[PDB]
């Protein structure tokens, strides 16, 4: 079976250089060149560049030509692809591939290399509560949330009354701006339901040994 | 180059139905034009290669068809699993270059949004700063627009949304929108507004407060 490897993720700071790397197997190396692509989140696919892993000479679209270098170890069967000088525009998705016979179409890809540029170091979140404005409880349904901001890096852990209320939750994607997370969450119950029972989020964030229990409490 | 426009950027599908696609190169290709699905978290998969060519291992749900400038991938009788991403390639010149993607989802019947809004809580504004928080939750179709107002005015900088997938259960989307402020910034102003359009829209959904109520 042929085998792109590469690992899952690097961080990096900006204005450094990383070299991310895609071991090949299952055939033989110097037989294909390797080709490289970048996928933003969201958007679609972008080719970086290939490389002759043999002879060494390159390939370079515009647009990245000097942004991204590519080199091989023959001896490790190991593509490398250097990115220099990073920005935030750079945090993306890194693919290696490895084309069919004729070199027309991408017959193999590797898992892709998530690239995060930021400056941040280890850092706990601040947890608030969200809790509705008073005076319009509305009718039917109450909606609180959880804002868990400023940590890095990821991942953080959320959950409503230690796992208990899960229906009507909705936990969204963390977002990174001046380097560092910001992630919420809404859980919607039934307006007779809260505040006389008790709502609370919970939240962890492994790397920096974080946990919160923060009760909603009407404002 | 060669560009690759792709058609529609968003198809909205239901198990069961045949549906189809379309990838136009700027200049002839031929037949060198090769499709790729994505699915969430995953990596691409080829599907069809030369514009009509099977590859072993897909099933025969999926054709390619066309020549020339005009290319066409068919999904006859679609699944669940088919709901991902799908992007064009061509080899003709040198650079291959990519289509921007026709994105799967799955249809179902428009629905409004749920719009909360939430000022800052006193534990953050006791450490300086003022995020006033609005979810928009459980819209159909995924298209929505936010503007956060301040005393009336549109406010542009300070502001982060996050979108969640297609929900797995009812096929809606939801919204976070978070306008972040200093404490002192925060406090020069009395109304906030989280104001919402959507399809579902007759008028735009206006959720608001006063500091000074």
């Amino acid at each position: 079976e042929v085998q792109l490897q590469q690992f899952g993720a690097e961080l990096v700071k900006p204005g450094a250089s990383v070299k991310i790397s895609c071991k090949a197997s299952g055939y033989t190396f110097t037989d294909y060149n390797m080709d490289w692509v970048k996928q933003s989140h969201g958007k679609s696919l972008q080719w970086i560049g290939d490389i002759s892993p043999y002879y060494g000479s390159t390939g370079y679209s515009q647009k990245f030509k000097g942004k991204a270098t590519l080199t091989v170890d023959r001896s490790s069967s190991t593509a490398y692809m250097e990115l220099r000088s990073l920005t935030s525009e750079d945090t993306a998705v890194y693919y290696c591939a490895r084309r069919n016979y004729d070199g027309s179409w991408f017959a193999y890809w590797g898992q892709g290399t998530l690239v995060t540029v930021s400056s941040a170091k280890t850092t706990a979140p601040s947890v608030y509560p969200l809790a509705p404005v008073c005076g319009d409880t509305t009718g039917s349904s109450v909606t609180l949330g959880c804002l868990v901001k400023g940590y890095f890096p990821e991942p953080v852990t959320l959950t409503w009354n230690s796992g208990s209320l899960s229906s009507g939750v909705h936990t969204f994607p963390a977002v990174l701006q001046s380097d560092l997370y910001t992630l919420s969450s809404s859980v919607t119950v039934t307006s007779s339901t809260w505040p006389s029972q008790s709502i609370t989020c919970n939240v962890a964030h492994p790397a920096s040994s974080t946990k919160v229990d923060k009760k909603i409490e009407p404002r | 180059e060669l560009v690759m426009t792709q058609s529609p950027a968003i198809l909205s599908v239901s198990p069961g139905e045949r549906v189809s696609f379309s990838c136009r190169a700027s200049q002839i290709i031929g037949t060198s034009i090769h499709w790729y699905q994505q699915r969430t978290n995953g990596s691409p998969r080829l599907l069809i290669k030369y514009a009509s060519e099977s590859i072993s291992g897909i099933p025969s749900r999926f054709s390619g068809s066309g020549s020339g400038t005009d290319f066409t991938l068919t999904i006859n009788s679609v699944e669940s699993d088919d709901i991902a991403d799908y992007y064009c390639q061509q080899s003709n010149s040198w650079p291959v270059t990519f289509g921007a993607g026709t994105k799967l989802e799955l249809k179902r019947a428009d629905a409004a949004p749920t719009v909360s809004i939430f000022p800052p809580s006193s534990e953050q504004l006791t450490s300086g700063g003022a995020s006033v928080v609005c979810f928009l939750n459980n819209f159909y179709p995924k298209d929505i627009n936010v503007k956060w107002k301040i005393d009336g005015s549109e406010r542009q900088n300070g502001v982060l949304n996050s979108w969640t997938d297609q929900d797995s259960k009812d096929s809606t989307y939801s919204m976070s929108s978070t306008l972040t402020l200093t404490k002192d910034e925060y406090e020069r102003h009395n109304s906030y507004t989280c104001e919402a359009t959507h399809k579902t829209s007759t008028s735009p959904i206006v959720k608001s407060f006063n500091r000074a109520a």
